[PDB]
């Protein structure tokens, strides 16, 4: 499954995850690709906070669904 | 726990007919999470337009507040209304 | 052509009449982040100055032209799905899997004409405060809508049902669901008028 | 080293993108006496038909083109200062002294983007009824703005929040003060979700 | 008979000054046709805005429930207030098909 | 006196009726003129079901007033 | 009478401070000329924005209803506003052709 | 059935009844079903609606169809656009087949019924009230689902703006007068029908 | 006298063209104008909603100037202004110049309007169109068309209602003296001393 | 005095009237050259019906004004 | 009145008539020069059908006026 | 009768169909000209889907009327 | 300075005056040129009646200005 | 005093959570300055949407009425909120010329 | 500090006023600079009849800010 | 990689930099060609003040871009 992680700067990141994947594991995937630690990561999907311990299928992320990644210190 | 609380409100909205027994004027003292302003609003709405037309305003106002399910369950069984109180917990605690 | 942006755009031309009818544009604009802040505020004004359907045609026209970040068409669909207009989400979906069966689109079109004929019976004999609580259990109204209906009911129950009926008809499988709302409430006579039996 | 009209016209050119975002033009027209009454009408209609941000663009265009009576630039700044849009007054000021630090301007651009991302959370989990009275006490809403937030809330809570979120973002140090407003009321769940802690 | 009943409600609206005798709180127990939600609205309105203001709410609410005239009259003379009840009946039975 | 019965299909059918007639009479001749038997018919006027046994004048239907015909199921 | 009833409403507008004592929710039941839609919109406005912000809507909704004047006086003196009723009537019966 | 082609016949009809259908065509909703129209053309027509009003845009729409080659079968695409956008009266003047068009007496009579409102519009604009004539108007089925949205929106800035814009919508529907007098009669406006007819 | 009636009126809108667009409320006046073709009355209705009232009145007067209409239109136009709730313009338009306001009156009420423009931020703040409308019709400086328009413009905030009211009154006859009378009859007595400066 | 009335087809006609004449007098004098009977004429001025019994001056019409003549339906 | 009625083909027909003459006078004289039966024609003036009974002056048909003659 | 169906690709398919023929028949003709399986098609007539069972006359599709063809793709 | 005065008849009157002149000077001096008695004039500038007493420069009357002249008749 | 009244109202806004104890229905009888229409409108909002959603409407309507501060203080301390009334006074005459 | 006093006629007067100057002093400055009596002025700034007792800094009148001077009778 | 920092005086400035440069680089190039000490100017790009630390690429400055310069 393909998802889009759109940074605030506009750059779009594509990830291969499964709907059973944890948000924590997803945050690790963004951390791998361009180095933002999961602590500084805060994903927003459908205008909603993504709680850290829950899987994507809980929020119903499908293929090519887009997540917004906003960084806070 | 901003999600298990979030579903539990969707549970209450879906199974709302079970909550008709809840009398708003007799439950508000048991909900400290509600701010002083909302207690005035709910009591006035309960006075203006009956009881069961206020219930949906009560829950839709509870679910803003932090840690409401923990309070609401205690309030629900504190109002001698226990058959429904354990139902709400069994939806909340089941989904941590 | 095959591009999902071109695929979506063509699908609009096919269904532009159906989806202008099914899109409640006022809440959708929250979820459309890619739209410029300027356009979204003009669409909100078009709602108030020239009605909903003229705003949707403004929204769809401004969505069609203008390249957006890839995968926007699914963000737009997910907006419609969770702003209480899931019926339009059926049409918008370019992969076209979830398109209502033509019997449904036919049947749930004559039903819409049936309400417009029997709107005065409903409005005279249905009061929203009696039906709104149960209407949310069936989940054919969102909190957005119930606030708007209860707020529109402030200037008269007569205008409340003007707004409830305006909003359920955008919800998926509404008529068979609406009757279940009516028959689960005391309105066991309105269901008799809508369906005759 | 120049006149005041010369550089104030320049500051419009430099900052036309900014103050387009921070100027609430419907109430600033009351204090702009130099504008002919047939232009204050056209702008007042552009507010009501094409959104506020298009009217501000018209207003900044129509100020910069024509020549106005000497000292006009101070009416405009003083209008912005006391009509409830002080952040725009910092940029538009030809003195160029209270202009916010570039880190501050950046930081509140990220917050504004974040608010646009999280708008469907606010619109769903915020009650303008219990946050308005705490806004004026924090002086981030003028009696103009409460009068129109409380009047756009009459057609539903959610539409009230769309209106509130468009007039706090123009105020000064809004995010720090907005969170202070949300903390002070009961909406401590939002701030845990808006600031991510 | 969802039309003869409807005409009866128009009779009550016109001759409203007759019906101010009936007190809502003393008639509500005798109207089963009122739902448990509508009873709450009336008892709240009666407590809030007196009785006379509530009579228009009772009738306007009552005229929506099916077969209300039959219960209303049965209830309306259930308050020993028979002289006014049989009139709503003379409006009703003298208008059936 | 002429009245119309605008079926949902759009078939507008002219009926000649006297105000004193019962609704069955309108229901009867609309079968004879077009063809649906009455028990699948449901006259709609002023957005209000029409009782079977009532006369037209009881509903204050005037000339050229258009009824609506829906199909009972 | 489409022209005298229009004139007396024109009279009411110009002499409107006299009618500040009319209580809408105590006079709507005694106005059969108002349709059940209007009696529900006025009460909604009265509940929302006080009473005297509704009096203008009540009179501006009466003057549409045909033959509203004869009802209005009957409502006024049914509301113990006899002195006001006789004065609004005087404008009416005097102007009759 | 026909004695010519099908494209020049339609170009002729929009050259004959241009001044007629200009009244009956709501160009804002009809544009949805004109798929053969390029989006840039529809934008220009769309902008003219907001700038110069409906009857000027219909002139532009009928101008741009008249001058310009389109895909085959646009005529029936245009006529079908008119039928289901809720103004079938204009469709009667656009069928290349002739029996659909109204009898000359009917077209003539509905010129006076139109002029009768324009003379009496100030009376209607006062006594009419869209909040109650609108809903009973849809039941009579002379206001489309899209008109009611634009009526209710024009009601936002006053009642009289709703009436001024209802009376602009209903004059485009087939046999609207005798249908309108009903809509007045089953509402409280029994005084208007006397003023509007003289009975 | 000594000339036609059409050209008497065509002159009299080329003189007071600037004076009357302040006074003509063109949204309702179009109903009473029957000589205007509907495709021109639609454009003016759009110019109202696009470029505001004062621009449409320019368009209306411009479209009346150029182009010839059937005879007797001038009385239909004046009678339109007189009974649409804009009688001050009808004094100027009236091709019999008997009723035009004296220059001292026109000068004074040109000052009052200018003064009201300066003090609009005060009025917009301190005025409450909820409690002034019902007193404006009594003094008959508002019309049910205007009172509907104002009350429907206060739905999006009180001050949008006041900004609309201060456009409608300044067109009425002897508005300032009667407007002060309304503000005194209502509780807004503090505005008067802040408005008349005494 | 010298008043205009415009028939609904456009052929406006000039009339030599007096302000205080009853509307019958003006209505009675179309027939003297044109011939519509008084019951058929439904004069409209400034969007207001003209009830025949009253007089012309009652409805405040000045010279050279226009009246719209629409036939009774 | 000399009028310019234009048919589908585009060719114009000149007709010397008078405003007193009614439409059948126009239609019947077309038969004498065109042959299309009088029932077949229906003339349109500025989008308004010409009732046969009425006369040209009823429709303000003045000198050098254009009529549309749509067949069938 | 003779109708046109508009495809996403833009090219419009002419069909020699009679008003009696059902949507199955008209959809089979699409396959006979292009090859798209009838299930994959979803004919659309002016913002309205076409039921597989109903004939064209039910939807009132006269001669030279245009159709829209959309294909379930993945 | 010169000023232009329009007229109902269109015969535009050109004048030779200076700003400090009062309207009494302007109004009277038309009479010696055009014969309209000073009281008969009612002179208009920019849609604003000019009071007899005051001077041109009061109303910002500039060179080659276009006054409007309106008579009572 | 058009100006000290103006700022005193701004103090009320800037320190508004101190006034949350003011009960509207218990203070309206003490405010003669409020016009018979505003008393009717405030009592409707208080009934419709509670008390503390009306406080800001009470103060926003007071500040337009002439001489409200003197009436407000006298009302405020007459409502037994003496500790709050002197705070308003300690602004008003502490800002007088 | 410069401020501008703009009458309703249109002319602008520049005033060299100090921020601590009370309004009566500003009105006094209008006296010698123009000639209007001290009582006849009505200084209006940002829509606010400027009270006589207060000072400029109280109303926060900055440099080159403009005052609208209106008269009484 | 060319940028045009417009000046209040009206004369534009041709600065050749690259996105790698930080603002102190372009301020120094402004210090050189014009004579304004870097602390006394404040570059502005489409209503977005340029923080001294960042780089032109961070603000998406591209070829032939137009900045704005404000003194004091």
């Amino acid at each position: 499954m393909q998802i889009f992680v759109k940074t605030l700067t506009g750059k779009t990141i594509t990830l291969e995850v499964e709907p059973s994947d944890t948000i924590e594991n997803v945050k690790a995937k963004i951390q791998d690709k361009e180095g933002i630690p999961p602590d500084q990561q805060r994903l927003i999907f459908a205008g909603k906070q993504l709680e850290d311990g829950r899987t994507l299928s809980d929020y119903n992320i499908q293929k090519e669904s887009t997540l917004h990644l906003v960084l806070r210190l | 726990m901003p999600f298990a609380e979030d579903k539990t409100y969707k549970y209450i909205c879906r199974n709302f007919s079970n909550f008709c027994n809840v009398k708003v004027v007799k439950i508000l003292p048991y909900l400290p999470c509600l701010t002083a302003r909302d207690q005035d609003r709910l009591r006035a709405t309960c006075t203006l337009s009956g009881n069961r037309d206020t219930l949906w305003h009560l829950f839709n106002t509870l679910q803003r507040r932090p840690g409401w399910v923990e309070y609401f369950i205690a309030a629900l069984r504190g109002c001698k209304l226990v058959d429904l109180a354990d139902e709400v917990a069994s939806v909340y605690q089941s989904y941590q | 052509g095959y591009s999902t942006d071109e695929n979506f755009r063509y699908l609009i031309s096919c269904f532009r009449a159906r989806v202008k009818m099914y899109i409640q544009v006022e809440p959708v604009l929250d979820y459309l982040t890619f739209l410029p802040a300027e356009v979204k505020e003009q669409i909100q004004r078009t709602v108030a100055t020239s009605g909903n359907m003229q705003a949707v045609e403004l929204l769809l026209s401004t969505l069609e032209k203008g390249v957006w970040h890839l995968g926007w068409t699914r963000e737009f669909v997910e907006a419609l799905r969770r702003t209480g207009s899931p019926l339009a989400a059926r049409y918008m979906n370019p992969e076209l899997t979830d398109l209502p069966s033509p019997s449904f689109e036919n049947a749930h079109d004559e039903y819409l004409q049936l309400l417009n004929l029997l709107q005065p019976t409903l409005v005279d004999k249905l009061l929203v405060r009696d039906v709104l609580d149960k209407c949310m259990e069936e989940e054919l109204l969102t909190i957005e809508d119930r606030n708007r209906i209860a707020a529109a009911e402030n200037n008269g129950n007569e205008s409340g049902v003007r707004e409830l009926l305006k909003r359920i008809v955008q919800k998926e499988n509404w008529f068979s669901a609406f009757l279940n709302v009516l028959r689960q409430t005391g309105n066991n006579e309105l269901v008799q008028e809508l369906t005759g039996s």
